[PDB]
C-alpha cells in the first residue's frame, strides 16, 4: 500500500498544473479517492472526491468548476487538473483512499503529499475549544470537539473520524465512526460522544503520540477541525 | 344498430376486447415479473405492450363506430387517436416480423447467436422497431382533418392530399415485406429441420409455422385489399358504399390478430405455460 | 348540395366570375351522374364547366369518404 | 472364521443398546407437552428479496452480528449480503464453480467455501489491499465437500462425501484430526454453542455425535429410514434435529440418547434439505423439496405455519443469532428474509 | 434520506451488479458438456483429443465456440447426492468402449463391463434431472473390438443375439441396444459416434451435435419445435 | 481378511464404548427442553411478533 504523487513546486498565478498520483500495492479500481489540502499554518481542508466507478464526483464550494478530477484504473493513477490558481492554494496536497461498505474503514491510508506554492456557508462546521495543551508522558488526556449539527443519522451511525498528524509525517486514521479503532492503532485510544460533543481519550500516553489531532465529519459533503497540538 | 356489417364489427370488436385484455395482461404480468429476463421475453413483452395498447384503444373505435361517425371531440384528438391506432398496430406487425427474423437467424447461424445475441441487442432492435413504427405513422397525423358538415362533425382525410401514396407505402412496408419475410423464414426453418444429418420425424414445427402464417395472412390481408380497392373506387356507386361499410369489419378483423397474438406466441412455450399456470394457481 | 352550396358560394368569387350560370350548372347534382367530362359534349363555357364540375365532384366525395371512414385507416 | 463371532457380538451390543433405550423410555415428549398452550398460526411476509445471483443457490450462513450473510450459487461466486439495506458487501469469484457449502466466520474475518472440488477454501475479508484473496487451499479430502463450519478463527471442522469428517488448522493447513466413524457419505454438519461437540449426519441413516478435543464418537442415532440431509443443534445444546429424504424431521436428545418425536405429515412426501431452530427453540423451521418451507412446532409436533414464497426447491435455511429473522434460499436464485 | 456512506455503498452494489451481469453473459455464451464413462473407458483419450483430485475442467474453443469440459471420474461417492448439480448442462457425453464385452470388472467374475455400462446409461437416461438434456454416445476402441470379434464371438455378452460375426452388424446391434434404453423417445436425442484415431473428427462430431442441440433448445424455448 | 477383521474389531470397540455411557430418563430431558422453551419465550422475535418500531426489517 503506497501512494506517491508529484506535480508540485512554484506555480505562477492564473496558470494550470496537473497533480499525478501513482498507487501501488493495492486494488485501486475499487477505492474511492480524495484530495485534501493542508495550509502550512491552518488545518486540513477537503478538495475533491471521485468514486470507484468514476461517478458521483464531488467538489468543495471554493473549487467547484475550477478543478477537474479524473482517474485511470488500468494505469492506477489519479490526476487533479488545477486551473487559474490564486494565492490561497499554496498548500500541501494529500491523496487519500477510502472504501465505503458496511464495517469498512474509509480514509485509512494517506499519501505523502506535494507542496504547491503560488507566487505572490450552508455546511457542517466543527468547533474546537482549545488549540494547544501541555501533556506529559504516561498521563491520560481527553480532547473535546463540537458539531453544529447532530451527526447521529437515523441508521444508528455517528459519522466522526479522528486523524493524527505527527510533525513531518502524513496523517493517520485513529478512530472511525467515533467508536471503532483502525488497523494498526493501539488499544489505548478511545472515543465517545452523543451527537454534538465528542471526546477522544488517551490513557498511558507515549512519546510517539505527539502530533496534531483532527476531527472530521462525513454526513454530508466534509469539514475538518482546526486541530489540537500536543506539546511535551 | 343500423346495418349488418356494423353489427358484425361490434361483435368481433367486443369479443376481441373481452378476450384480449386478460390474455395480454396475464402474459405481460408473467413475463415482466414472474420470469427471468431472456432474449425471447423482451420480444413477448414488447408485443404484449403493443397488443395491450391496441385493446385499450379498442373502446374508442367501438364507440366511434356505435355513434355512426359522430365525433364530439376536438381536431387534435382526431389527429392523435388514429396515429396511436396506426402506430400500435404496425409496431405489432413489425415485432412479429422481427420474431420471425430472430428465429431464422438462430436456426441459420446458431454459433453467432450463442455469442452475439443477448438481451441488450433485443432491446436495441425493439427500440428501433418502435422508432420505425412512429416514423411510419407520421402522415396520419400531418394529413388528418376535421370535416364539419353543418349539423355535425366527422374525422377524415381530404396540391391535394396524397392518400394513394400513403396507402401504397403502407401496403409495401406493413404487408408485402412482413408476409414475404415471415413465409421465407418459417419455410427455411421447416426445410432445415426436416433435411439434416440428425433430422427427426416430427411435424410440430410445420404445424406451428403454418398456423402462425395463416392467422397473420387471414387477419391483415382483407384490410389492405379493401383499403387499396376503396381508393380505386368512386364513392358514389353502391360498390363504394359496400366497400366503406365492410371496411369496419376489416378493422375488427385486424384487431383480432392483436387479440390472438399471446395465444399464438407466448403460450406455445412449456416454460411460459408452467409459470403462467403456477401464477394463476396462486391467485386461486 | 349542402355545406357544399356554401362552398359553391365560396367559389363564385374565389375565382373571377366568367359565367355564373355555367359554373353553377356544372355544380348541379347528378341525376345523370354519369360524369364530368361527358357533360361538356352537348352544352369558354366548356372549360370553366369542366373545372367547376371537377372541384364540386371531388368534393362531394371527400365527404362521402369522410362519412364512413374508420379511425384505424 | 472369527469374523462371524465379531458380527454376533456387534448384534448383541446393538440389542443391549435398544434394550437400554426402551427401558429408559418412561414417557414421550408429546404426552408431556400436550398440556401447554398451542403456538397458533404464524405468518411471515417477505421483508427483503436478494436477487443478485444468476444460478441455483446451495448454502448460506449468518454472521454473528446478524446483519451480514454469505451466499453461494453455481455462478462461481460468493456474495456477502447486507440484510438491512439489501446491499452487496463483497463478490468473491471462485476458482471452482461447483460450490455446495459456505460459512461465515464468528469473528467476521473469513469466509469458508467448498463443494465438488475437494477444498474448503478460506477467503480473507479484511485484507489491507482491499480485495478478497484466498488464504490457502485445504486439499486433504478425496470426496465432495458437504459442509464447512468455522469452529474458531484458526480451526475449521468440515464434512465430506468420502465418509469422514475432519478438523483443520488454518495456519498450518494440515488435517489436525480425522473422524472416520461413518459408513456412508456425510452430508450435514452442525456445531454446538459451547464449541466442544458437533453432530454429523450421513447417508447411512444415522447421526453421530463427535468430540472436538478428544476425537472419538460419543453416540449414534439410527432412527431415520433414509439419507439424512440436514442437522441442527437445539439452542440449549442438549438436543438436535435431523431432516432426511423420508419427509420426516426427528429430534434426538444427547443425554437421553433417543428420538423424542418425529415431525411428518401425510401430504408431505418430499425430502428435507435444511432444518434450523429459533432462538427460543420452540419453532423448528424446515425447508422442503416441494417449493415450500414448514414452520413446525418443536414441542407439539404441529405445523405452526407455512412459508410458500420461493419458486424452486429450498436448499438453504438459516436463523439469526438474535432470532430476529430467517433467510431462505432456493434454486431460482433468490434469497428471502422472513420475520 | 440516506447517508453519504450509504449512497457510496449503493453505488458499490450497482458496480457489483454490473460485473455480475457481465460475468453471467460471459458464462451463458459457453456450452457445457458433462462426461460419464463406466469403469475403464475412452475418457483418458477423449480428453486429450479435446485439449488439441475432484472435478477437472479444461477450456477449449473450436470453430469460435467455447466448450466447458466436465469430468467426474474421480468422484467415488454416491452420485445421486450431486448429479442434480448438473441439471443445466447442455450435453452429456457417455463414453463406452466396445472391447469390454469379454472383459469383466475386478469385483465380480459373472458380470460384464458392457452390462455395467448399460446399467449406468439406463440410470442416466431415466434420471429425472436429465429429461431435457441431450446425450452424445461415444463408442471407443473400434480396431481392438474388430480383433476381438475375429478372435472371440459376441454371444458371450448377449445370449439373445443371433447374427454373423461381422463388425458392421455387431456395431449396429450394440448401437441399437444402447439406444433402446432411452425410455423417453421424444424429448431426448442420442448422437451415436464411433471414435477414431483422428482427433479432428471427434471434435467435429461434438461441434455438429452441440450445434444441433443448441438449435433444438432454442426452438423448444420459442415453442416451435 | 485382515482389513475386515480390523474394521470389525474397531466397530465392536466403538459400539462397546458407546454402550458404556450413562443415561438419564426421557421425562427429565423433555421437562428440561420444555423449561428452556418456556424461559426464553419472550426473547424470540419469531415466536412472538415484535412491533414495527423495534423491528430492523420494518420496511
Ligand atoms: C376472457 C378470459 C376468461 C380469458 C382468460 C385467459 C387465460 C386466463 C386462460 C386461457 C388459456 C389458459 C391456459 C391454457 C393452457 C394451459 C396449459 C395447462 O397445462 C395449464 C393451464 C394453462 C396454462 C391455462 C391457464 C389459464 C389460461 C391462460
Ligand atoms: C373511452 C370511450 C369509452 C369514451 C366514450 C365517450 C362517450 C361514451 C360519450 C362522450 C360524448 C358523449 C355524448 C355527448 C353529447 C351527447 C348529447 C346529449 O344530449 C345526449 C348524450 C350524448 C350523445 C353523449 C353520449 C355519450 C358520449 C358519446
Ligand atoms: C429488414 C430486414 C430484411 C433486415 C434483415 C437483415 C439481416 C438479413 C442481416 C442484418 C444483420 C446480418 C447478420 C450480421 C452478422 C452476421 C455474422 C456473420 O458471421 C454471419 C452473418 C450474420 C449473422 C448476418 C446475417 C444477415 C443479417 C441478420
Ligand atoms: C400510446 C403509444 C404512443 C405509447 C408508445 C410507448 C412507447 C413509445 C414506449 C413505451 C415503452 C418504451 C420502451 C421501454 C423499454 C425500452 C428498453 C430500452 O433499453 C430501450 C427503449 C425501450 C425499447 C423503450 C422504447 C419506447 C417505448 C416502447
Ligand atoms: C425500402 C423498400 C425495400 C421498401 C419501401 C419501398 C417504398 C419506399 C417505395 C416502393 C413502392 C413506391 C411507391 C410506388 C408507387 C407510388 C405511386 C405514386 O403515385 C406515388 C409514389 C408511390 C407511392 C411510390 C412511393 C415509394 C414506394 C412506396
Ligand atoms: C418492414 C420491415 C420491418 C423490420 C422491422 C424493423 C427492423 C429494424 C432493424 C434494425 C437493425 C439495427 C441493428 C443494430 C445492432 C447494434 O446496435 O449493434
Ligand atoms: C426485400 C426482401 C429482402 C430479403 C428479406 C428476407 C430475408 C430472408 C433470409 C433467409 C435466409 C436463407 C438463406 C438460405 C441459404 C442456403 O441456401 O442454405
Amino acid at each position: 500500500v503506497q501512494l506517491v504523487e508529484s506535480g508540485g513546486g512554484l506555480v505562477q498565478p492564473g496558470g494550470s498544473r496537473k497533480l499525478s498520483c501513482s498507487a501501488s500495492g493495492f486494488a485501486f479500481s475499487s477505492f474511492g479517492m480524495h484530495w485534501v489540502r493542508q495550509a502550512p499554518e491552518k488545518g486540513l481542508e477537503w478538495v475533491a472526491y471521485i468514486s470507484s466507478g468514476s461517478g458521483t464526483i464531488y467538489y468543495a464550494d471554493t473549487v467547484k468548476g475550477r478543478f477537474t478530477i479524473s482517474r485511470d484504473d488500468p494505469k492506477n493513477t489519479l490526476f487533479l487538473q488545477m486551473t487559474s490558481l490564486r494565492s490561497e492554494d499554496t498548500a500541501m496536497y494529500y491523496c487519500v483512499r477510502s472504501i465505503y461498505y458496511y464495517g469498512s474503514s474509509p480514509f485509512d491510508f494517506w499519501g505523502q503529499g506535494t507542496t504547491l506554492t503560488v507566487s505572490a456557508s450552508a455546511d457542517i462546521v466543527m468547533t474546537q475549544a482549545t488549540s494547544s495543551v501541555p501533556v506529559t508522558p504516561g498521563e491520560s488526556v481527553s480532547i473535546s470537539c463540537r458539531s453544529s449539527k447532530s451527526l447521529l443519522h437515523s441508521n444508528g451511525n455517528t459519522y466522526l473520524y479522528w486523524f493524527l498528524q505527527r510533525p513531518g509525517q502524513s496523517p493517520q486514521l485513529l478512530i472511525y465512526r467515533m467508536s471503532n479503532l483502525a488497523s494498526g492503532v493501539p488499544d489505548r485510544f478511545s472515543g465517545s460522544g452523543s451527537g454534538t460533543a465528542f471526546t477522544l481519550t488517551i490513557s498511558r500516553l507515549e512519546a510517539e503520540d505527539v502530533g496534531v489531532y483532527y476531527c472530521m465529519q462525513h454526513l454530508e459533503y466534509l469539514t475538518f477541525g482546526a486541530g489540537t497540538k500536543l506539546e511535551l | 344498430w343500423n346495418e349488418p356489417p356494423v353489427i358484425l364489427s361490434m361483435v368481433i370488436l367486443s369479443l376481441t376486447f373481452l378476450l384480449g385484455l386478460p390474455g395480454n395482461g396475464l402474459v405481460l404480468w408473467v413475463a415482466g415479473l414472474k420470469m427471468q429476463r431472456t432474449v425471447n421475453t423482451i420480444w413477448f413483452l414488447h408485443l404484449t405492450l403493443a397488443d395491450l395498447l391496441c385493446c385499450l384503444s379498442l373502446p374508442f373505435s367501438l364507440a366511434h363506430l356505435a355513434l355512426q361517425g359522430q365525433w364530439p371531440y376536438g381536431r387534435f384528438l382526431c389527429k392523435l387517436i388514429p396515429s396511436i391506432i396506426v402506430l400500435n398496430m404496425f409496431a405489432s406487425v413489425f415485432l412479429l416480423t422481427a420474431i420471425s427474423l430472430d428465429r431464422c437467424l438462430v436456426v441459420f447461424k446458431p454459433i453467432w447467436c450463442q455469442n452475439h445475441r443477448n438481451v441488450g441487442m433485443a432491446c436495441s432492435i425493439c427500440g428501433c422497431i418502435w422508432v420505425v413504427a412512429f416514423v411510419m405513422c407520421i402522415p396520419v397525423f400531418v394529413y388528418r382533418e376535421i370535416f364539419t358538415t353543418d349539423n355535425h362533425n366527422r374525422c377524415g382525410y381530404k396540391v391535394p392530399t396524397p392518400l394513394v401514396a400513403i396507402t401504397i407505402t403502407r401496403l409495401v412496408v406493413g404487408f408485402l415485406l412482413p408476409s414475404v419475410i415471415m413465409i421465407a423464414c418459417y419455410s427455411f426453418i421447416v426445410f432445415r429441420m426436416q433435411r439434416g444429418r440428425f433430422a427427426k420425424s416430427q411435424s410440430k414445427t410445420f404445424r406451428v409455422a403454418v398456423v402462425v402464417v395463416a392467422v397473420f395472412l387471414v387477419c391483415w390481408t382483407p384490410y389492405h385489399i379493401f383499403g387499396v380497392l376503396s381508393l380505386l373506387t368512386d364513392p358514389e356507386t353502391p360498390l363504394g358504399k359496400t366497400l366503406m361499410s365492410w371496411d369496419h369489419v376489416c378493422i375488427a378483423l385486424a384487431s383480432a390478430n392483436s387479440c390472438f397474438n399471446p395465444f399464438l406466441y407466448a403460450l406455445l412455450g412449456k416454460d411460459f405455460r408452467k409459470k403462467a399456470r403456477q401464477s394463476i394457481q396462486g391467485i386461486l | 348540395s349542402v355545406q357544399l352550396t356554401e362552398k359553391r358560394m365560396d367559389k363564385v368569387g374565389k375565382y373571377p366570375k366568367e359565367l355564373r350560370k355555367c359554373c353553377e350548372d356544372g355544380m348541379r347534382e347528378n341525376p345523370m351522374r354519369f360524369s364530368c367530362q361527358r357533360r361538356t359534349r352537348f352544352i369558354a363555357c366548356k372549360k370553366v364547366f369542366l373545372d367547376c364540375c371537377n372541384y364540386i365532384t371531388e368534393l362531394r366525395r371527400q365527404h362521402a369518404r369522410a362519412s364512413h371512414l374508420g379511425l384505424a385507416r | 472364521s472369527e469374523l462371524d463371532q465379531l458380527r454376533q457380538e456387534a448384534e448383541q451390543l446393538k440389542n443391549q443398546i435398544r434394550d437400554a433405550r426402551k427401558a429408559c423410555a418412561d414417557a414421550t415428549l408429546s404426552q408431556i407437552t400436550n398440556n401447554i398452550d398451542p403456538v397458533g398460526r404464524i405468518q411471515m411476509r417477505t421483508r427483503r428479496t436478494l436477487r443478485g445471483h444468476l444460478a441455483k443457490i446451495y448454502a448460506m450462513h449468518w454472521g454473528t452480528d446478524s446483519r451480514l450473510l454469505v451466499s453461494a450459487s453455481q455462478d462461481g461466486k460468493l456474495i456477502i449480503w447486507d440484510s438491512y439495506t439489501t446491499n452487496k458487501v463483497h463478490a468473491i469469484p471462485l476458482r471452482s464453480s461447483w460450490v455446495m457449502t459456505c460459512a461465515y466466520a464468528p469473528s467476521g474475518n473469513y469466509v469458508a467455501c467448498g463443494g465438488l472440488d475437494n477444498i474448503c477454501s478460506i477467503y480473507n475479508l479484511k485484507t489491507r489491499e482491499g480485495n478478497v484473496r484466498v488464504s490457502r487451499e485445504l486439499a486433504g479430502h478425496t470426496g465432495y465437500l458437504s459442509c464447512c463450519r468455522f469452529l474458531d478463527d484458526n480451526q475449521i471442522v468440515t464434512s465430506s462425501g468420502d465418509t469422514t469428517c475432519a478438523l483443520w488448522d488454518i495456519e498450518t493447513g494440515q488435517q489436525t484430526t480425522t473422524f472416520t466413524g461413518h459408513t456412508g457419505d456425510v452430508m450435514s454438519l452442525s456445531l454446538a454453542p459451547d464449541t466442544r461437540l458437533f453432530v454429523s449426519g450421513a447417508c447411512d441413516a444415522s447421526a453421530k455425535l463427535w468430540d472436538v478435543r478428544e476425537g472419538m464418537c460419543r453416540q449414534t442415532f439410527t432412527g431415520h429410514e433414509s439419507d439424512i440431509n440436514a442437522i441442527c443443534f437445539f439452542p440449549n445444546g442438549n438436543a438436535f434435529a435431523t431432516g432426511s429424504d423420508d419427509a420426516t424431521c426427528r429430534l434426538f436428545d444427547l443425554r437421553a440418547d433417543q428420538e423424542l418425536m418425529t415431525y411428518s405429515h401425510d401430504n408431505i412426501i418430499c425430502g428435507i434439505t435444511s432444518v434450523s431452530f429459533s432462538k427460543s427453540g420452540r419453532l423448528l423451521l424446515a425447508g422442503y423439496d416441494d417449493f415450500n418451507c414448514n414452520v413446525w412446532d418443536a414441542l407439539k409436533a404441529d405445523r405452526a405455519g407455512v412459508l410458500a414464497g420461493h419458486d424452486n426447491r429450498v436448499s438453504c435455511l438459516g436463523v439469526t443469532d438474535d432470532g430476529m429473522a430467517v433467510a431462505t434460499g432456493s434454486w431460482d436464485s433468490f434469497l428471502k428474509i422472513w420475520n | 434520506t440516506l447517508s453519504a456512506e450509504d449512497k457510496a455503498a449503493v453505488e458499490r452494489s450497482k458496480m457489483i451488479d454490473r460485473n455480475l451481469r457481465e460475468d453471467g453473459e460471459k458464462a451463458a455464451r459457453e456450452v457445457k458438456l458433462l462426461l460419464l464413462g463406466a469403469g475403464e473407458s475412452g475418457k483418458s483419450t477423449i480428453v486429450k483429443q479435446m485439449k488439441i483430485t475432484g472435478i477437472v475442467e479444461t477450456h477449449f474453443t473450436f470453430k469460435d465456440l467455447h466448450f466447458k469440459m466436465f469430468d467426474v471420474g474421480a468422484q467415488r461417492s454416491e452420485r445421486k447426492k450431486w448429479i442434480h448439480c448438473f441439471e443445466g448442462v447442455t450435453a452429456i457425453i457417455f463414453c463406452v468402449a466396445l472391447s469390454d464385452y469379454d472383459l469383466v470388472l475386478a469385483e465380480d467374475e459373472e458380470m460384464n463391463r458392457m452390462h455395467e455400462s448399460m446399467k449406468l446409461f439406463d440410470s442416466i437416461c431415466n434420471n429425472k434431472w436429465f429429461t431435457d438434456t441431450s446425450i452424445i454416445l461415444f463408442l471407443n476402441k473400434k480396431d481392438l473390438f474388430e480383433e476381438k470379434i475375429k478372435k472371440s464371438p459376441l454371444t458371450i455378452c448377449y445370449p439373445e443375439y443371433a447374427g454373423s460375426n461381422t463388425y458392421e452388424e455387431a456395431a449396429a446391434y450394440i448401437q441399437c441396444q444402447f439406444e433402446d434404453l432411452n425410455k423417453r423417445k421424444d424429448t431426448k436425442e442420442i448422437y451415436t459416434h464411433f471414435t477414431c484415431s483422428t482427433d479432428t473428427k471427434n471434435v467435429q462430431f461434438v461441434f455438429d451435435a452441440v450445434t444441433d442441440v443448441i438449435i433444438k433448445n432454442n426452438l423448444k424455448d420459442c415453442g416451435l419445435f | 481378511n485382515t482389513a475386515s477383521i480390523a474394521q470389525a474389531r474397531k466397530l465392536v470397540e466403538q459400539l462397546k464404548m458407546e454402550a458404556n455411557i450413562d443415561r438419564i430418563k426421557v421425562s427429565k430431558a423433555a421437562a428440561d427442553l420444555m423449561a428452556y422453551c418456556e424461559a426464553h419465550a419472550k426473547e424470540d422475535p419469531l415466536l412472538t411478533p415484535v412491533p414495527a418500531s423495534e423491528n430492523p426489517f420494518r420496511e
